RNA sequence: GGAUUAAAACUAGAGUAGCGAAACGGAUUCGAUACCCGUGUAGUUCUAGUAGUAAACUAUGAAUACAAUUAUUUAUAAUAUA
């Protein structure tokens, strides 16, 4: 709607009241608001560089700056329509933040779908209190997820121990496999130890699932008998 | 494989090689290395 | 993050170790090394999971039922039991500061003595101590823990745990070793334990219990091997039994007021 | 700075996904990332997303696609049980055997250098990457490949004429074989290591090695017995096996030479009862599905010796003695031709 | 989400990601500092500060602040 | 099955329409009105589905 | 015992190898899949949506008959699912085929 | 009914054809493939080879076998025996063709 | 044409279902009447075999013919729509 | 200025099934110069032309430069695993 005017100008209206004499006693917020001026621009603001990738928004590459030939074999000697048209809209449209990490994340999760089955907590906790040396994927204070593989890959790329990205990704995933192997073997061995030494478990996952299946199947049973009665009745008619 | 094509349905590169003497040039080059030079 | 708690007089324990029980190096190994190892293991195990927000005791209580969560259960139990042990063997519970707290040695309370009297057919505390060491050396074939615990019947009794057991929760006491031969009475005890488990009326498969620990002693070789050596765990247990923090023990005891 | 942080934020870690939340087709592996909340945050309706999940969602797990939508709601489902399916599979503890496929993916090998298998077909596959539209998508990909190979024309010319002019002057198929090899190495060059989406290994279902034994107080375990259900009272039509529900996975169930009379008694309602199954093997398929074989266990204690019955699983191919001779007609045809002549 | 964007807030957007806009935490921090200063100023002045939140679950915070 | 075939081929309504003659303009206006009503019904179906889903998820 | 035979209308036949959840056995699953019953086999196997020109089939009554009713009427775009261009070309081809007499 | 039931019926039609004192059963065969199509049963080499037996003319049989290769892509000893039996090949002809195969 | 298009309504004064249809429960007493009369038709008037069905109908219509009434069921979609329409309609910002 | 310009009209050929101004009969009405029914002319059709008006309406003459946002469909342009 309108860029309204009175909310930001409460101070001046009250000042007019006070000077004229409408209000006898000066409000308590008067001096505070006077000392802290409100923001009163309400203007659109152009942006020139996308902060995610780093691309520059608002620059051409004129004909002089492409003296070579195009992929089709022609030399560009005159501006094209795309150049000739104005593009002010780009400056004021919020940029589309993009990361090279997303491609790797999607690739990892469509190479290992069941890794999605390992729950992930999305509530942050002091994101500014992380000190990770990504020479090693194991880090204190975070789980062993695909993000570990991604960060290891970008550490390898940044410190230039590998060339293209697939090499670093392969190395990181082959470390990930070893760590997961260790973890699962530890789980199974600890369970077998406890059962060796007499630990007793009230419920296991399989029988918990069986219980839930029974509590569903009883209702299914009653529903099927009632409906088969109904359909036999209708068929008899 | 270009002008060296042996397929039934060759392309225009073969005719280009003929009009350029490229095929004949390469052929005499290799033959001269083979029979005269014994290589 | 699970970080090792700060023990009082840490400079003293690091410089010379706990007197009459463990050397400086041995106490370093048992606490400043093993506890750090255990806590980092637990942090890496439970990172990114709901259990990261709970103390080790609550972690073991929650994870007791779940079979597959045996690593986190064992880690939490070991952390809690180790801290219990070190706390009861601390020389000074509270830092001396400007007060001469060391002038007087701790002793058991008359309430504790009466509890022993009723619990063990009116036997002497020293008799109970010798029976405790005998049981510890005869039952725990390898690593484990020794506990004097109190049940809901207001009577103390002795509990031996293999590897990493918990006095609190009875199906995970790990009291019996099934690797070797077993007896008819023990098999019946396991059977009745199983039946009591089956009586549970919740999907979590949990059974109520209130067996609380009054005294805890670690039998892991990480504590005794360096100083006492192989086969001397009996002497090590004897020594720790005679030297204890009876202020802590009495505080663990339930007063009722 | 701020964008750099957002890249590592937990919200960004979830890969972009818009696959249907309510899906009725065949399901073989998880399709969404499970998002959970601690009890403390659930009490306050905080899950880490943009919006606060309503109060009636009493479960600590969910899945979602969009943080916000035009309808001012978060597209989510208070679900997530594939974790339980994976944990049940771990309980079953039957490692996945790499049938046919060798060289377990989770391990690096030096066998790849031994790459001699009809590479031309694989290269054709790789060229035809945009398999969607034959006249448009594969056509434009083919045009790109054509431009690249036109560019690479000349080097092959010199390389062939230098290496094997004999094949040229004898016009042999070694020429096309050499084309294949040349383009093979040109595909081993840079910008070709490529990214493969194909399901590698178990896909995270389980990280297990075949060979380790399960130890129990009653001795080392020899057979794994787990509960299950029978879905269809009658075996699959045209097939000799039933289908059973075992720990979240449908398994192909074989019978011990006789279906129990419980099947005839219960009819189509057999799903009500629970049975015991022994998992013979677990294997994978290219579609990412897990195919597991089970055998039903009917207790024969105090029962008949199952006499007056046939053998259903028995190979008649126990004739390696017959295999020893050729039996390929290569020489039998010669002998029979001699007979035709009269000898 | 982008589909509900009010163009009058174009100055507070750092970008768009995962189909939703991302506010600029720097501007957020500045405005928050100013708001904190003004609320503190009224606190010294002895005025009346009213915190109003109707969405579910905000009662605890509102009561504690008040 | 016969009834379903004629209903889906709109044979009855077509027969009713062809009994009398209608001007092309009236035909066009009727066509537009019917199309609008069908479009609106589909949209209403979608909105009601959204409402049911939101109720199911607690909104 | 009681009634012992039932139809397939309300008994979910789980495919082999597919992962399942307890809810799949409920009566709700049957309602859900009958509600979301979408014929994606047609999507996979339809020649027109593949990309081929519908007008190229004007001499294939067998192919064209799969986009007409029993009586010969042409299905609306809401039913056929084809793009506007594809639908117009397909109807054009069909009507032509009718003119020539092959269909 | 399974595939076996249907193919068993075919054998009956084969008996009728072998002792043909009635109308040609080709329409009965067609009716039965319609029936099994309605039932949704999946065909098998046995059903196919039965049809091969039904076939009469050489170019037809040729098309049958080539179509087989296109779609079913699997042969068997039963089918090669069937073609050898049905082609009226001489003894040496059968010998030669099977040796080549 | 990847997927079917989505159709949007204009701003509407209200979202309302005129007559909501409810999943009414079948009534076994009328079912009994129907099956008894069908049995008479099938096996002759006053079929001796269906005397049991006659007795069941006797019992279910001894008192009020309809049977018994516990509650009358109708939907709440109108309420939920009235509550969520403004939120889900996706109108342009005011 | 110029050209095109729906119905209805008009001048010549052919054509005339169905529909239908008028006209004559049914019915309905107190009456019914109508609404309903029957027989049906001129028209409606094609070919030559004449005339240039309609709620010929988006009741909105044309062109150029600009201004904030959402949804869908359209063509073409690729990140690149797609
Ligand atoms: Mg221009
Ligand atoms: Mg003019
Ligand atoms: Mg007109
Ligand atoms: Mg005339
Ligand atoms: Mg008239
Ligand atoms: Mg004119
Ligand atoms: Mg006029
Ligand atoms: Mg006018
Ligand atoms: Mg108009
Ligand atoms: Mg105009
Ligand atoms: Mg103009």
């Amino acid at each position: 709607m309108k860029i309204q005017t009175n909310a930001v100008n409460v101070l001046q209206r009250t000042s007019a009241y006070l000077k004229s004499g409408l209000l006898k006693e000066t409000p308590a917020w008067y001096n505070v608001v006077a000392s802290i001026p409100p923001s009163t621009k309400f203007t659109r603001e152009p942006r020139f560089k996308n902060p995610s990738n780093g691309h520059i928004i608002g620059k051409l590459v004129d004909v002089t700056e492409q003296p070579h030939a195009n992929n089709k074999g022609l030399y560009k000697t005159r501006p094209n329509s795309s150049d000739k048209r104005v593009g002010v809209k780009r400056l004021y449209r919020p940029p589309k933040l993009t990361y090279v990490e997303d491609r790797l994340r999607s690739l990892f999760y469509k190479q290992h779908p069941w890794e999605l089955s390992r729950p992930k907590i999305l509530v942050e906790n002091e994101i500014g209190d992380e000190n990770y040396d990504w020479s090693h994927m194991l880090q204190i204070g975070r789980p062993l997820d695909g993000e570990s593989v991604i960060q290891r890959t970008m550490y390898l790329i940044k410190t230039k121990q590998y060339g293209d990205m697939v090499e670093a990704y392969d190395h990181a995933r082959y470390e990930f496999y070893a760590l997961r192997m260790q973890e699962e073997t530890e789980q199974q061995v600890a369970l077998e130890e406890a059962e060796m030494f007499g630990s007793l478990f009230g419920v296991s996952a399989i029988e918990h699932g069986i219980q839930k299946e029974q509590e569903v199947l009883d209702v299914w049973e009653k529903k099927v008998v009632e409906e088969t009665e109904l359909m036999a009745a209708r068929t008899s008619n | 494989m270009g002008s060296l094509s042996n397929e039934k349905f060759f392309d225009i590169s073969l005719v280009d090689s003929y009009l350029n003497k490229d095929l004949k040039n390469i052929s005499n080059k290799i033959d001269s290395k083979l029979n005269p030079t014994s290589n | 993050i699970h970080v090792v708690p700060k023990l009082p007089n840490s400079k003293a324990l690091l410089q010379n170790g706990v007197p009459n029980i463990l050397s400086s190096s041995g106490f370093k190994t048992v606490w400043f090394d093993y506890q750090r190892y255990l806590c980092d293991k637990l942090t890496l195990a439970t990172a990114g999971q709901s259990l990261e927000s709970y103390y080790p005791f609550h972690i073991l209580l929650k994870t007791a039922g779940n079979p597959l969560q045996s690593n986190i259960f064992n880690l939490a139990s070991s952390i809690h039991n180790n801290h219990l042990f070190v706390e009861n063997i601390l020389p000074s519970a509270v830092e001396h500061g400007t007060n001469s707290n060391a002038v007087v040695k701790t002793e058991p309370s008359r309430l504790f003595l009466s509890k022993i009297k009723d619990s063990f057919n009116g036997s002497d505390w020293e008799v109970v101590k010798e029976e405790m060491i005998y049981r510890a050396e005869n039952e725990v074939l390898g690593q484990g823990w020794l506990f004097l615990v109190e049940n809901n019947e207001k009577k103390l009794f002795i509990l031996t745990s293999n590897n990493n057991g918990t006095p609190y929760y009875f199906p995970r006491n790990q009291s019996f070793d099934l690797n070797s031969a077993i007896s008819i009475d023990e098999f019946a005890t396991l059977k009745q334990m199983k039946e009591l488990i089956g009586k549970s009326t919740k999907l979590n498969g949990k059974v109520q219990d209130w067996t609380m620990p009054i005294i805890c002693v670690n039998l892991w070789d990480h504590a005794y091997l360096h100083d006492y050596g192989v086969g001397n765990r009996s002497k090590y247990v004897k020594n720790v039994l005679d030297n204890l923090n009876w202020s802590v023990v009495n505080n663990r005891i339930f007063s009722g007021i | 700075t701020l964008a750099e942080l957002l890249g590592r934020s937990r919200i960004a870690q979830v890969a972009n996904n818009h696959k249907p939340l309510t899906y009725t087709g065949k399901k073989f592996h998880p399709t969404h990332q499970i998002i959970e909340t601690k009890p403390s945050t659930l009490y306050r309706q905080e899950w880490g997303l943009k919006s606060a999940i309503p109060s009636k969602i009493k479960s600590r797990y969910l899945v979602y696609n969009d943080l916000d939508t035009l309808e001012r709601i978060t597209t989510f489902e208070p679900r997530g049980g594939t974790q339980w399916n994976r944990l049940r599979f771990q309980e079953m503890g039957v490692p996945i055997v790499s049938n046919i496929g060798r060289q377990n993916p989770f391990f690096k090998y030096i066998s790849r250098p031994e790459d001699e298998s009809h590479a031309k077909l694989s290269l054709f596959k790789e060229m035809k990457g945009d398999t969607d539209i034959s006249p448009a998508a594969m056509k434009k990909r083919l045009k790109k490949i054509t431009a690249l190979i036109r560019s690479f024309q000349d080097e092959f010319k010199e390389w062939l004429v230098e290496n094997h002019p004999d094949e040229l002057k004898l016009n042999s198929n070694k020429l096309e074989d050499y084309v294949v090899k040349f383009l093979n190495k040109k595909l081993e060059t840079k910008t070709n290591k490529k990214f493969n989406t194909e399901i590698i290994g178990t896909g995270g279902l389980s990280y297990s090695l075949p060979g380790k034994l399960k130890n129990s107080p009653n001795g080392v375990i020899q057979r794994t017995v787990v509960p299950g259900r029978i879905l269809n009272v009658v075996k699959e039509n045209n097939d000799n096996k039933w289908l059973a529900a075992i720990g979240g996975f449908v398994a192909d169930v074989v019978f011990f030479q006789s279906p129990p009379s419980s099947f005839n008694s219960m009819g189509d309602f057999i799903r009500m009862k629970t049975f015991l199954f022994e998992i013979l093997e677990a294997s994978m398929e290219k579609n990412g599905s897990v195919s597991m074989h089970a055998r039903l266990l009917e207790p024969q204690n105090d029962k008949t010796r199952e006499f007056f019955n046939k053998r259903p699983i028995y190979k008649p191919l126990t004739s390696r003695r017959a295999r020893r001779p050729s039996v390929g007609n290569i020489q039998e045809a010669n002998n029979l031709l001699n007979i035709i002549k009269g000898n | 989400s982008t589909s509900l964007w009010r163009s009058s807030t174009q100055s507070y957007i750092y970008g768009e990601y995962k189909g939703i806009h991302i506010i600029d935490l720097n501007q957020t921090l500045s405005y928050l500092k100013r708001a904190a200063k003004v609320v503190e100023g009224v606190s010294e002045s002895g005025g009346i500060i009213l915190f109003l939140g109707t969405r579910q679950g905000q009662k605890r915070g509102l009561e504690e602040a008040a | 099955r016969l009834n379903r075939i004629m209903f889906e081929n709109n044979i009855p309504g077509d027969k009713r329409s062809q009994r009398f003659y209608m001007k092309p303009g009236k035909v066009a206006e009727l066509k537009r009105s019917q199309r609008h009503r069908k479009e609106f019904m589909m949209g209403f179906k979608r909105l009601i589905e959204i409402v049911k889903d939101a109720k199911r998820k607690g909104y | 015992q009681q009634t012992k035979k039932i139809d397939q209308s309300l008994s979910k036949k789980l495919p082999k190898g597919t992962i399942y959840d307890p809810f799949d056995f409920s009566m709700g699953r049957i309602h859900l899949d009958r509600k979301y019953q979408a014929n994606k086999n047609s999507n996979r196997n339809d020649i027109m949506k593949s990309g081929a020109n519908p007008l190229e089939f004007y001499a294939r009554p067998r192919i064209l008959s799969r986009y007409v009713t029993s009586t010969g009427r042409i299905q609306h775009r809401d039913i056929t699912g084809l793009s506007a261009k594809n639908q117009r070309r397909l109807s054009k081809a069909i009507r032509r085929c009718q003119a020539i007499g092959l269909m | 009914p399974n595939t076996i039931t249907f193919n068993l019926l075919l054998r009956n039609v084969v008996k009728n054809s072998h002792i043909r004192k009635t109308k040609h059963p080709d329409d009965e065969v067609l009716f039965y493939l319609r029936s099994m199509r309605n039932h949704g049963v999946f065909a098998d080499v046995i059903t196919w080879t039965t049809c091969y037996n039904f076939l009469r003319d050489e170019v037809s049989r040729q098309l049958y076998i080539v179509q087989m290769g296109e779609h079913l892509g699997n042969f068997n000893v039963n089918f090669v025996y069937t073609v050898l039996r049905n082609g009226d090949y001489r003894a040496e002809d059968c010998l030669k063709v099977l040796a080549a195969n | 044409s990847g997927k079917p298009p989505v159709y949007r309504l204009p701003p509407l004064p209200r979202l309302k279902v005129k007559k909501p249809i409810i999943r009414q429960e079948a009534n076994k007493c009328l079912v009994l009447m129907s099956n008894l009369l069908q049995c008479w038709s099938s096996y002759g008037h006053m079929s001796p075999k269906c005397a049991g069905l006659v007795t069941e109908l006797k019992s279910c219509t001894s008192e009020s013919a309809l049977g018994k009434r516990n509650n009358v069921q109708k939907s709440n979609i109108n309420y939920h729509a009235a509550r969520l329409y403004d939120r889900i309609n996706g109108k342009p910002h005011d």
